């Protein structure tokens, strides 16, 4: 199933607010700049398009 | 994974 | 919701392929007719627009 197409909206990524692997490939729920909205994007694609936003997300989840 | 439990 | 907007695509619902309450309000991942595409929709709205599809999903996963 073609599920995560958030980036096709042509909006600017701001912050990842959640993540799931439950449909196969790792996805992030991406909040966009200047909106309340959010949409699933594939992680592999966010890695390339918004790597600092990906990193910031993984950073606030570090556990020991 | 949901499962309606009755 | 900020997140579930699948019905705004104006496609015919065909089958629910997952569900989540992880954003408070229950959502379904809805697959549309004659495409491999799916999108999150609010359950409250699917209940009204495609009640048989909602029920068929609940029925497929009854446990005792």
């Amino acid at each position: 199933n073609d599920i995560a197409r958030g980036f096709e909206r042509g909006l600017e990524p701001e912050k990842i607010i959640g993540a799931t692997d439950s449909c196969g490939d790792l996805m992030f729920l991406m909040k966009w700049k200047d909106t309340d909205e959010a949409d699933l994007v594939l992680a592999k694609e966010a890695n390339v398009k918004c790597p600092q936003i990906v990193i910031a997300f993984y950073e606030e989840r570090l556990t020991w | 994974v949901p499962r309606v439990s009755l």
